[PDB]
DNA sequence: GCATGCATGCGCATGCATGCATTATGCATGCATGCGCATGCATGC
DNA sequence: GCATGCATGCGCATGCATGCATAATGCATGCATGCGCATGCATGC
């Protein structure tokens, strides 16, 4: 073991210390910087990384991997004491409990000499003045863990772990320090809280109410106490991970003030956190002495093109994909052997919002939203809001699901009213369906592709040899750079000129009048022109243009000729 | 407590009667290599046969099963002396090594209908299946404390169950200093060990019909933490003990009695190089020939199965795209051809292997479901037969009774291999690749000779698409093929088992010869025993074979050719539609016959045999 | 208790100071060869010196004497280490050492009196007489007990006073076993420690006058038994605590002081063998002559002095009968010619010095006394005066006012040496071997010349026969005497101690010479040191002269020669009648004076002193 | 030497601080299961 | 495809074995010392 003053002074000199990074490309004082923003309210937690530590003293990453908790508390100290040195000026707008800290302060100075006996009960709590939060970046030297093998050896330890995002709370003030004032002095109270629950006190320890026995009683405040932003993540293993025969297991995190807010469910996330336990108290049990529960404590939460090169053919239906990623509802329909669910599992994967659903499995309650102990908790379709929604086997889903599908689809709110539940969510989503050989779809959706498989020799030979190559060099023949295009392509809006309407407007009119000679056409109406509007202005989006153009609604119209034929 | 013993002539007595088991010097044992293999593998326990202990000393092993607790610490002890004899620097790491128990027990090999306090104090065996688990929770042993005022540092150490009774004056947590100075808990120095709880019922079989089931308590310490699932059949070797209450004044005289755990169970070269290198086709010949003397011909049938046990290969790509590795095979045919008698077979053979008939499980017992666990509240999930079956093979009789919505449920698992769960507060992907067989009667009872198969089959192409292979088997009233039939049957029928005199109630390569299983005419040849059998099956489905540039543009010309002769097939009718599925189906079964034969690449041969399996299979007469 | 501690940094320190303070390898330091010492007398304490300690480490001499028992402890650890370092086999039998403490403490040498709470906790020095003893007790450290029924044997360790608080949970003696089967002690087995407690008071000397005593309780351990007696003058070193009531619910708040003692004290070659064997009769000259400067003249007396500071020879025979071989002086004489002076100084001088007058001891305090105790009903034996002068000088003052009775009990005492008590119940017979001063005035005021000596003496023969020397001392006030007397006693009274200030308030073997003191004529010789002399009689004393063949005819010739002359002897009186006494006598002074030159049998000369001696003081004119 | 004085000595009572002996009953909590309700799935015609 | 049956499913009440919380007073014993008694020692005259 080790006096803990010296590691103390070790890691004040190491966040002296260190000039080397910068992004520019200079030589820049990195902490020095974050320290002095730190002095004011101009940021309030600081992360520091264990990478950089490695440098100069490993046994001080090691000795922090197995004892966090304790390198954290001096951590935090350290940077305290370091504060007032780095301060150049007072704030300059400051909030409530900064009126409180100035002023617990400042009498402080006016009321204690320097030589003076003051009880170690006297003095302020550590906590209660700070205001600044010290969180740790995992090593990269070491190795995330799996759920599964986190274990009583690791309790204590320093972890990182990466899953999936199941259940999250709602945010809620969390105490810290409770401030009490006595009936009868102006002295306070502070009560520090490290348990899941506290007993408040009633009378008075201050050294008045002491020596005159007066008997005074205690009284909370809550604008005197400190709060902190807490919150409860359920993780689960991915499906890579499980062994045969066997299901996900969950762990449960806590999350911290600035950390709060960053995961939503089902989001993949990579936590580095502290194991811990709790001590538990209530029903008894088999086996006598001191069980506990195992939690993780969070401290830094981390979250044309080729569309399924390996796929031959339907290069239109790519576009259309594409086009519907990008934005401004597509239906595919096709007989079995035609690769359409595995074109939705690309799209799923390719999508930063996504869903996946594959039929009755997911049927009902896992579509929609239901009450559970009371939180509200959605289905795929509210999970996928903003983003994408893929469903396979269509057409075998039950009329109610349907139904759901047709209100998203049109309306773009989910209304339910059943017995003890009755709101309105908001599904801002796009949907893309698969199924088997409808006046439905035709009036609804926007677009259907049919895929019929013709018997040609020169297609099925040229499909036999791509999947050949597939299954023996496992690459095709010769999306991080695709999500960015995306992501730039959408944050321009362009506009539609006052004269190409005269244009569109005459395409439109022959269109129908091509379809009014066609007496085997089935449905033209406004929601196909919308869609057409629609479809240019994405391919304008996507040519990054401010005004519409000619080819994109050359192009929008060969497309919807292509899929209607 | 300062007392302290002297002098103990039987525990002492004990002790160096295991040292002298424990030697392995003089003797032919094992249990040093054991020893060694435990360093090698950082485990801390050991498994000893019980009826070896009884032949080398019979009075050890009485005592031992009559009398458990005592003699376990000796054995405990002489472990701990034994591991600092030859390695002491490993015996640092763990406090105390344990012990585990094996062999038959003969009358102490008990139910849990027929556990009685006569068993208590005693170590048993009972076999069973689980019904209820539990968290696993950590538990304190040595706790530290950090005192900031007076920079001091002390450690308390726990011992609750290491005695049979404990007292008021252990188990207190330290919070103060001897100055009311507050300590500071430091958990990264304390030490935890894990435990669980589980429950075990007397498993339905073996129940008498029509009672309730009888059931039992287990507590799993902290290296058997994750050895037991629910649903799960084991045999389970501990201790039967009572159960102390808390303290009271009034006691009504009724013990808890809970079983704790010491040993858990689930219960299930050069040859083979020589075999497989020199026979090559005649690997798969002798396969096909040899699957089962008790069923008479079909040796298509026979190929489908071996293709089956021996399998394809699992792909995958850098896009995350999974390519499926499974064989599905569908046989239709008149009554009493043995299509049971098959499904029963490969039962019996196959690793993991399940029944389940077509109205005997529904849909929801097939793939996985969801519950609301009403003591927390949670959501958790179900694994249904298939999901079980990861890597196995489940086995459908009366596939046709099935329903529509079971079918639509089972593409999931038959396409991609996986099972989508979702129900508001929970989501997940199962894992379930997985092969099934399936045998469905004809709509008109008996297959109709002149009517094309669609009619008798009466399935859409989808579902005949998301299988592999069909089959049809038809009872052509031949005299001879019946005279053939008879005499297979009656020498069957005939035979008794060797050692067994007439008239009562109730590993060599190639098996021995047989007058009446085999016949006089078949000395020429051999049959392959069933233990060599199945591990070639094991090592071939190690095997990871390679597809070559020979083959892959056969097989895409052969397609190209199927698929064009579709107008050339004007004379027969076809049994299932040829889908892109129908080429990765031969380079499956081109994988399989590579399989078969143990080498490093897919040959001519073998893409040669699936296409033969594959003509015979898609068109009949 | 399973609580431990794992780091302290004082006790470390601390130890590791002591580790330190006991190396004596680069350092003068003695300490190696005390541990050798008492490792050569199988004797478990060491005493160390604070002032030592204070020197080498000042701050753990100050944390030592103002906290106790924490740095005992180390100081008792670090001689166990020491201990196993330099010998580990000789550490193996006793448990823990001790320490104890020695040198000036300075502000914590206190009185009794002066005993407060403000030296609780702390280490302090106290000087006093001793009171009350008990009797020693054996108690219980280790106990050993044995199971017939079951052949088992256990052991249970106590620990009472090590730690300062105790419970009933220890200290009780185990009976039955597990099972109710009796257990037997075995006494030999068990480890038992020795017990005593002892009272202190205030020297009446010290207290101040007309008020009453104050005393102190001690208790003394395993090492210290014996080291104390009733009616003895001692120096405690030890810990002052307070003493733990038995449980109870109410508490008045005033506990009992008790003084844990540590340490127990009673207060008290070349150069000798040149000396003596170069001087031979120069030795006796000068040590007559160099007796006391502050007394003029009187070589007579100073000779028997010296006689008896040396003393005879003890002797026994085979038979038991014993031969007495102190000497006995009585001098009478005018008033002021420095008796007391003489008595005084042999008082200061002598090791065993005990002076009793006249009237101030009756012959009960002077020989012994029995009382019977009221606490048990018994008899117990109080030594007298005489029996404490064991071997010793007891000085009488004022001779004549001593009642008969207290002679005739003296008698027994001056013929064979012991004491004879009986009362119904005890009779024993101590030892009261010892030597007599006694100074008597005449009874006549001044000594009268013309009177026979028996008449101014007033004695009866028996008590004369019974001293061995008798002295006339007469103030004849001669001119030149009287001013020789008058130099010398203002010469004295002139002289001031070397180092003082005029006016104000208030080892070589001869002495440095004196300009006042001594004189300038006598610079032609010197005086002897007043410790080599005290050496040299030791040395003396020591030694075991045998008589020869050459002085004893001689001897019995002049005794025969004196009762004859016995009517000779006309022209004056004789002062004591002559007896077989007075054979005895002359061998005696002849032995005393071959003890006073350093040889190993007795000469001529002392023979030829001896008679003069008795020829001087035998008659006078 | 005999007559007298008298400091020492012993046994049983009370007063006062510490110390010793005694000792079941009533109320609260979690596990098992009935009873009313709404959703939802499966099965006919 | 629409109308009906129905095995599954969920939330709040009571009943019953274990388990939890409470909580000074009166009587006995050894140490200190007074008061009556007989023996015995020492001191005069
Ligand atoms: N154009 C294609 N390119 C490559 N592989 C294909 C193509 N079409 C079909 N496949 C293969 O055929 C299989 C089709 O199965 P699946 O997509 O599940 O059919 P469906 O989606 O109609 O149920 C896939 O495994 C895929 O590998
Ligand atoms: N090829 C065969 N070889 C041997 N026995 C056969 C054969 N075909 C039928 N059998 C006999 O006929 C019976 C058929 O029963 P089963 O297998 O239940 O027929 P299915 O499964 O067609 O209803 C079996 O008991 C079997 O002994
Ligand atoms: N021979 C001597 N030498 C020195 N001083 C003497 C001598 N004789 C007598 N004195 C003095 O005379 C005093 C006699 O007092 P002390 O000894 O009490 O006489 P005594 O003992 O005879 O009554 C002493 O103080 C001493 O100083
Ligand atoms: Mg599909
Ligand atoms: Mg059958
Ligand atoms: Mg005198
Ligand atoms: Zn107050």
């Amino acid at each position: 073991l080790k006096d803990y003053a010296l590691e103390k002074e070790k890691v004040k000199k190491f966040l002296q210390e260190f000039y080397q990074d910068d992004e520019l490309g200079k030589k820049q004082f990195k902490y020095g910087n974050q320290l002095v923003r730190l002095a004011h309210r101009e940021q309030v937690a600081l992360y520091v990384d264990l990478d950089d530590v490695a440098e100069d003293d490993p046994e001080l990453v090691d000795s922090i991997c197995e004892n966090a908790r304790r390198y954290a508390k001096l951590f935090a100290d350290a940077v305290q004491e370091l504060l007032p040195q780095y301060k150049e000026r007072e704030v300059v707008n400051k909030d409530v409990l900064d009126v409180y800290i100035e002023h617990r302060l400042m009498m402080e100075q006016r009321s204690r000499d320097p030589g003076m006996v003051r009880s170690p009960q006297n003095q302020y709590p550590a906590e209660l003045m700070r205001r600044f939060e010290l969180y740790f970046q995992g090593p990269s030297s070491n190795k995330p863990r799996v759920i599964r093998e986190v274990r009583a050896d690791s309790v204590g330890k320093l972890v990182t772990v990466r899953g999936i995002v199941t259940r999250v709370s709602e945010v809620k003030p969390k105490m810290v320090v409770a401030t009490y004032t006595c009936d009868q002095c102006g002295a306070e109270t502070y009560q520090p809280i490290q348990s899941p629950t506290f007993m408040p006190l009633i009378m008075c320890p201050s050294q008045e109410c002491q020596t005159n026995r007066s008997g005074g009683r205690l009284y909370l405040q809550t604008r005197g106490s400190r709060f902190i932003k807490f919150q409860e993540m359920k993780m689960q293993e991915h499906s890579d991970q499980v062994p045969v025969g066997n299901i996900p297991r969950s762990i449960t995190v806590l999350v911290e003030g600035e950390n709060t807010r960053i995961a939503q469910p089902g989001d993949h996330v990579s936590v580095t956190g502290i194991f811990l336990p709790i001590l538990r108290t209530g029903f008894r049990q088999v086996v006598q002495g001191l069980l506990s529960e195992t939690y993780l404590e969070a401290h830094r939460i981390v979250k044309a093109a080729s569309i399924a090169p390996e796929i031959y053919g339907h290069e239109d239906v790519k576009k259309a994909l594409l086009l519907l990623l990008v934005g401004g509802n597509i239906c595919l329909m096709g007989d079995p052997g035609v690769a359409k669910s595995q074109l939705l599992s690309y799209i799923d994967r390719l999508a930063p919002r996504s869903q996946y659903t594959t039929g009755r499995g997911s049927s009902g309650v896992g579509l929609t939203a239901a009450v559970l102990r009371l939180t509200l908790e959605g289905g795929a379709l509210v999970l996928a809001d903003q983003g994408v929604c893929c469903i396979d086997e269509f057409d075998k889903m039950a009329e109610a699901d349907r139904t759901a599908i047709h209100e998203v689809m049109e309306q773009q709110t989910i209304s339910i009213a059943k017995a003890g539940i009755l709101t309105t969510l908001n599904a801002r989503c796009s949907i893309l369906a698969a199924a088997n050989p409808p006046a439905a779809l035709l009036s609804r959706f926007d677009l259907l592709w049919l895929i019929q498989d013709r018997p040609d020799r020169d297609n099925d030979l040229r499909l036999a040899q791509h999947i050949t190559y597939v299954h023996q060099h496992s690459r095709q023949p010769p999306m991080k750079l695709m999500r960015r295009y995306i992501a730039m392509c959408r944050e321009k809006q362009p506009m539609v000129p006052e004269s190409l309407a005269d244009y569109i407007t005459a395409a439109y009119v022959e269109m129908r009048r091509e379809a009014w000679a066609s007496k085997d056409a089935t449905y033209t109406s406004a929601r196909t022109l919308l869609a057409i509007l629609r479809l240019s202005t994405a391919l304008a989006r996507l040519r990054m243009v401010d005004v519409v153009e000619k080819e994109d609604v050359n192009e929008a119209i060969r497309l919807m000729e292509m899929s209607k034929d | 407590a300062g007392t302290v013993v002297l002098d103990d002539v039987e525990l002492r007595e004990a002790q160096r009667d295991y040292l002298d088991f424990l030697d392995d010097e003089e003797d032919q044992g094992i249990y040093q290599s054991k020893v060694r293999e435990l360093i090698s593998d950082n485990q801390y326990r050991l498994i000893v046969n019980v009826n070896d202990l009884r032949r080398k000393n019979e009075k050890r092993a009485n005592r031992l099963l009559n009398n458990a607790f005592e003699e376990l610490v000796a054995f405990q002890r002489a472990l701990k002396d034994f591991v600092a004899s030859i390695d002491a620097t490993y015996a640092k790491q763990y406090e105390e090594f344990y012990v585990g128990l094996e062999g038959s027990f003969g009358s102490k090999h008990v139910s849990p209908r027929t556990l009685t306090s006569c068993f208590l104090s005693c170590v048993v065996c009972v076999e069973g299946i689980v019904t209820k688990c539990s968290l696993v929770r950590p538990k304190v042993v040595r706790s530290v404390h950090y005192c900031p005022a007076t920079k001091k540092t002390i450690e308390r150490r726990y011992s609750d169950l290491t005695t049979l009774v404990a007292f008021p004056s252990s188990s207190v947590y330290p919070t103060k200093d001897e100055e009311n100075n507050p300590l500071e808990t430091e958990y990264g120095l304390s030490v935890y060990k894990d435990h669980q709880t589980i429950t075990i019922q007397e498993m339905p079989e073996k129940a008498p019909a029509g009672q309730l089931p009888r059931s039992v308590d287990v507590i799993l310490d902290d290296d058997l933490v994750d050895k037991a699932k629910p649903g799960d059949r084991v045999q389970v070797v501990g201790t039967y003990r009572c159960l102390p209450g808390k303290k009271g004044g009034y006691t009504s005289g009724t013990f808890r009695t809970v079983l704790i755990a010491c040993n858990v169970k689930q219960m299930s070269i050069a040859k083979i190089k020589k075999f497989s290198k020199t026979r090559s086709k005649d690997i798969f010949d002798q396969l096909a020939k040899s699957l089962a003397p008790s069923i008479h011909g079909h040796d298509y049938v026979k190929k489908a199965i071996l293709c089956l046990l021996l399998g394809g290969v699992e792909r995958d790509l850098e896009n995350g795209s999974h390519i499926r590795g499974d064989i599905n095979i569908l046989l239709i045919g008149d009554p009493s051809v043995a299509k049971s008698q098959l499904l029963r077979y490969v039962l019996c053979t196959a690793p993991r292997a399940i029944p389940t008939t077509g109205r005997g499980s529904s849909g929801v017992g097939l793939t996985a479901a969801v519950t609301t666990d009403q003591e927390t509240g949670e959501r958790r999930l179900e694994a249904g037969a298939m999901v079980l079956a990861d890597r196995g093979v489940v086995c459908i009789d009366e596939f046709d009774k099935m329903s529509d919505m079971d079918r639509t449920a089972i593409h999931e698992v038959m396409e991609q291999g996986r099972v989508t769960i979702a129900k508001a507060g929970i989501h997940a992907r199962l894992n379930a690749r997985c092969s099934v067989l399936a045998a469905a009667n004809p709509v008109y009872g008996r297959y109709d000779q002149y009517k094309t198969p669609m009619e008798n089959i009466g399935l859409q192409d989808s579902l005949l698409s998301r299988f592999d292979l069909l089959f049809i088997m038809l009872d052509q009233m031949d005299p001879e093929q019946d005279r053939e039939i008879s005499d297979h049957v009656l020498r069957m029928h005939r035979y008794r088992a060797p050692g067994e005199q007439d008239g009562d109630a109730m590993t060599q390569i190639y098996e021995k010869h047989d007058n009446l299983l085999h016949g006089t005419k078949k000395k020429k040849e051999k049959m392959v025993s069933a233990a060599f059998m199945k591990k070639y099956i094991h090592v071939a489905k190690i095997i990871k074979p390679v597809l070559t540039q020979e083959s892959a543009t056969y097989i895409a010309e052969e397609y190209s050719r199927l698929r064009s002769q579709d107008s050339m097939s004007s004379d027969t009718a076809r049994t299932s539609p040829v889908t892109a599925r129908t080429l990765e189906t031969l380079i499956r079964l081109a994988t399989a016959h590579a399989k078969a034969r143990m080498s490093k690449t897919v040959d001519l041969q073998d893409a040669e045999e699936a296409v033969e399996l594959v003509q015979y299979a898609y068109f009949k007469k």
